[PDB]
């Protein structure tokens, strides 16, 4: 089984304030989002999903399609010690 | 601290004359986003320079903006009477606040030099009346506009109750400017005569008067 | 795109005052807004900026805080909370614009929180302005002194020691302009304000024409017509 970890960058300054830019209803405009945590260092938040494959090459063929059909948009990277892929926005 | 420009800057038309601004690395030296302002007398002033260099939509390609280190410059090149008014250079600071420089007063020299007519005119009987006493300093027909003043007891300095008017355009577009001298009437029956000075271009005109 | 300031006044040091702005032409709750100012015959001062959302504020030390701006995005309105005035706060006060839009990059427009432009750190919309004069003097018309004639002759009008600005001029009833020169007010140190008006006139023309300079002071409700002579 291979995974896809989508990760958005966050920047953040106990409450702890933090921010990342998000796609919108519109394709090609990024806004700032207001984000939270309740209990500048940059942070990475990815949330991952799955599938199986018999290939690291049939599973970003997968994965890829996901993303594109999420509107996720970044930077595409593979460990295949963990068999990870992961898309990077930011 | 507002940032520091040249008080006065003057050219003839055709010429290119450039103003300076100079501030500090934690404004004009800290960021790329100084700019510069056109202000004609009494109206709003209006961007002609932002972000160092970059023009507004529809201003005249004959302005252009730089920056070196902690000091930025406003050139004007071929110079047109339109150009003449006050120039205000801006820099966002580093605690997100803005200061503008002291301003600049161009002059575009569109006429030849003309010497001010001076009439000084005595205290009026009513006024000496009412226990006070003015004297009136008028000057006009001079160009450019601007002048000095100095008035005198006798030939002695006097520098206080004086009040002097900015140079102001005549219909005839040269300039016209005013200056005043309060006395009590004991001071002005006192002294032998009274001096208004004018000083245009290095050279000067007078008048006097007597009780 | 239009900016209109109102509030302005004639007020006393120690007053409070507050200045509105009204917004038009534009989509007030994206842009950022100042206030500047600028005293008569001085340079401009910038005296506070205000984010989009109202959720920071910036003012100049010169200012803080006894003037606060704020605003009202349901009313398109910026305000500037002035208390404890001084004679220095004197000025003309612009309501201006923060030029703004997205940041472009990555082939995508980035706007802040809420869709809120970034700045562009320029002025680029401003108002008429609104005149406020904090002064200690009083509403007092002015006394009017003939300045006498001594192939040219000059005479005039001495409009001494009123308050507030401004006093018209004119000379027989608005018959006489060739010549007519009125100055601009100096502001005297007892805080009253005084000017002059001047004709320039043929001198054969003297004992047998007439000069009556007209004064007129609005805010004191003050008409004076004096007869000048040689
Ligand atoms: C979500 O998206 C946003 C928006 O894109 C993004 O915000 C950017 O964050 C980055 C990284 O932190 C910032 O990058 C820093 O920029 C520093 C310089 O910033 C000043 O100068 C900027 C450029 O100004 C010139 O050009 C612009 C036009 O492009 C013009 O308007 C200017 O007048 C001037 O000509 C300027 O845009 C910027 O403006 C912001 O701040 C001002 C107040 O200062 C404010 O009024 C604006 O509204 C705006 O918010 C600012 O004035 C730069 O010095 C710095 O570099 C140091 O650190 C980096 C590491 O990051 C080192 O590599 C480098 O060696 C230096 O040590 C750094 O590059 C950038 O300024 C932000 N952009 C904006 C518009 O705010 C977020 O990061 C995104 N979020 C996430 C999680 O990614
Ligand atoms: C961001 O959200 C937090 C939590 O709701 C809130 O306190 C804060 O006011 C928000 N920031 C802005 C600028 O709206």
């Amino acid at each position: 089984t291979f995974k896809l970890a989508a990760c958005v960058t966050l920047a953040c300054t106990r409450v702890k304030h933090c921010s990342f830019n998000i796609t919108t209803d519109v394709k090609d405009r990024k806004q700032k989002v207001n984000a939270t945590f309740y209990d500048l260092y940059r942070l990475i938040s990815c949330q991952t999903t799955t599938t199986e494959a018999v290939d690291a090459a049939t599973a970003a063929k997968v994965f890829k399609q996901y993303a594109n059909d999420n509107g996720i948009d970044g930077e595409w990277t593979y460990d295949d010690a963990t068999k990870t892929f992961t898309v990077t926005e930011g | 601290s507002a940032l520091t420009q040249p008080a006065s800057v003057s050219g003839s038309p055709g010429q290119s004359i450039t103003i300076s601004c100079q501030g500090t690395s934690n404004d004009v030296g800290g960021y790329e986003s100084v700019s510069w302002y056109q202000q004609h007398p009494g109206k709003a002033p209006k961007v002609v320079i932002y972000d160092v260099s970059k023009r507004p939509s529809g201003v005249s390609n004959r302005f252009s903006g730089s920056k070196s280190g902690n000091t930025a410059s406003l050139t004007i090149s071929g110079l047109q009477a339109e150009d003449e008014g006050d120039y205000y250079c801006k820099s966002l600071t580093s605690t997100r606040r803005r200061v503008f420089g002291t301003g600049t007063k161009l002059t575009v020299l569109g006429q030849p030099k003309a010497a001010p007519s001076v009439t000084l005119f005595p205290p009026s009987s009513e006024e000496l009346q009412a226990n006070k006493a003015t004297l009136v300093c008028l000057i006009s027909d001079f160009y450019p506009g601007a002048v000095t003043v100095a008035w005198k007891a006798d030939s002695s300095p006097v520098k206080a109750g004086v009040e002097t008017t900015t140079p102001s355009k005549q219909s005839n577009n040269k300039y016209a400017a005013s200056s005043y001298l309060s006395l009590t009437p004991e001071q002005w029956k006192s002294h032998k005569s009274y001096s208004c000075q004018v000083t245009h271009e290095g050279s000067t005109v007078e008048k006097t008067v007597a009780p | 795109q239009r900016l209109v300031e109102s509030g302005g006044g004639v007020v006393q040091p120690g007053s409070s005052l507050r200045l509105s702005c009204a917004a038009s032409g534009f989509d007030f709750s994206r842009q950022g807004m100042h206030w500047v100012r600028q005293a008569p015959g001085q340079g401009l001062e910038w005296v506070a900026f205000i984010k989009y959302d109202g959720s920071e504020k910036y003012h100049a030390d010169s200012v803080w805080g006894r003037l606060s701006i704020s605003r009202d995005n349901s009313k398109d309105t910026l305000y500037l909370q002035m208390n404890s005035l001084r004679v220095e706060d004197t000025a003309t006060y612009f309501c201006v614009r923060e030029a703004g839009g997205p940041d472009y990059r990555n082939g995508y427009n980035y706007y802040d929180f809420y869709d809120g432009y970034y700045n562009y750190h320029y002025m680029d919309v401003w108002g008429k302005g609104t005149t406020v004069t904090v002064s200690s003097a009083s509403t007092k018309g002015p006394s009017v002194f003939p300045l006498a004639p001594s192939g040219t002759a000059a005479l005039g009008c001495l409009v001494k020691d009123y308050f507030p600005e401004p006093v018209t001029v004119s000379w027989n009833s608005g018959a006489l302009t060739s010549g007519v020169h009125t100055f601009p007010a100096v502001l005297q140190s007892s805080g009253l304000y005084s000017l002059s008006s001047v004709v320039t006139v043929p001198s054969s023309s003297l004992g047998t024409q007439t000069y009556i300079c007209n004064v007129n002071h609005k805010p004191s409700n003050t008409k004076v017509d004096k007869k000048v002579e040689p």
